[PDB]
């Protein structure tokens, strides 16, 4: 669960980066 | 302190042995009955052994049970002679242990 | 006789412990695309 | 395993280590002669040599204080009996009038 969350994380931070 | 007063030596089923019971009576049971700061005082210890033999079959285990019986005690411990042999070192004594 | 015979010893595992491919160690193919992914993902964020 | 406090005890306080006791009861019902018992698997051999090897070996201890009963000390194995492993022997023997005096006195 944690290296789920941990991949959530960076998809979300390069999609604030993307922006 | 562990014994009734109704009862002398047939009120329970063992009928003949008379003298025989009196002696042990006096001699085992003197020392567990009476109270204990009484005996502390005398300063003495317990009896811890008591070997009875005769012929096969005449009331002796039925005398060792109610003995225990009428002082209270746990269940006793049975066990024969030859049983307690084996074949490996150290499990002949271990048994005994 | 008597006392004249000694005694050795074997052991067994444990039937729990079974393979050694078993999860949690074995499954680290599963975890490892897990982190080949989170690798690529950080790889792009990197850039 | 009778013997590892004291080791472990000696090797941390060298000189200053408290005196430590081990009691044998019955010696001579398992510390006969070595190859004179009679024939069988070798465990009297391995027991005597143990005891012999570990009461004065290549290790030194001086902490330990052991004591051995026995009525029949003729069976007991001629090496035990060297001094520095059993050094000081006694007798003790039935007591004479004195002796039952003494006893009764404090007895009762
Ligand atoms: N004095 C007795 N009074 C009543 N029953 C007795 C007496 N002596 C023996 N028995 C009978 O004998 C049996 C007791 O076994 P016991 O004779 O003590 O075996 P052993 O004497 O071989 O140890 C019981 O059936 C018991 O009723």
């Amino acid at each position: 669960s944690r290296t789920a969350e941990l991949q959530a994380e960076i998809d979300d931070t390069v999609g604030i980066m993307r922006d | 302190a562990v014994i009734r007063p109704d009862f002398k030596f047939e009120d329970l089923g063992v009928g003949g042995l008379d003298k025989e019971f009196t002696k042990i009576f006096r001699r085992a049971f003197a020392s567990r009955i009476f109270p204990p700061s009484v005996i502390e005082k005398l300063g003495i210890s317990h009896v811890k052994g008591l070997l009875l033999y005769g012929p096969p079959g005449t009331g002796k285990t039925l005398i060792a049970r109610k003995i225990g019986t009428m002082l209270n005690a746990k269940e006793p411990k049975i066990v024969n002679g030859p049983e307690i042999l084996s074949k490996y070192v150290g499990s002949s004594e271990e048994n005994i242990r | 006789d008597v006392g004249g015979q000694q005694i050795f010893s074997q052991a067994l595992l444990n039937a729990n412990r079974r393979g050694e491919a078993k999860t949690a160690l074995a499954e680290v193919q599963a975890r490892h695309q897990e982190l080949l992914k989170l690798e690529k993902s950080m790889a792009e964020l990197t850039q | 395993n009778l013997f590892k406090d004291a080791e472990a005890e000696y090797r941390a306080k060298g000189e200053e280590s408290s005196l430590h006791i081990i009691i044998f009861d019955e010696l001579d019902s398992v510390f006969k002669q070595r190859g004179s018992r009679g024939d069988g698997t070798g465990v009297g051999d391995n027991v005597v040599n143990q005891l012999l090897a570990k009461m004065d070996g290549v290790d030194q201890l001086n902490n330990i204080l052991v004591i051995g009963m026995t009525n029949r000390k003729d069976l007991i194995d001629s090496a035990l009996l060297r001094p520095g492993r059993f050094e000081v022997q006694v007798e003790i023997h039935l007591p004479d009038e004195k002796g039952r005096l003494q006893i009764f006195d404090i007895q009762t």
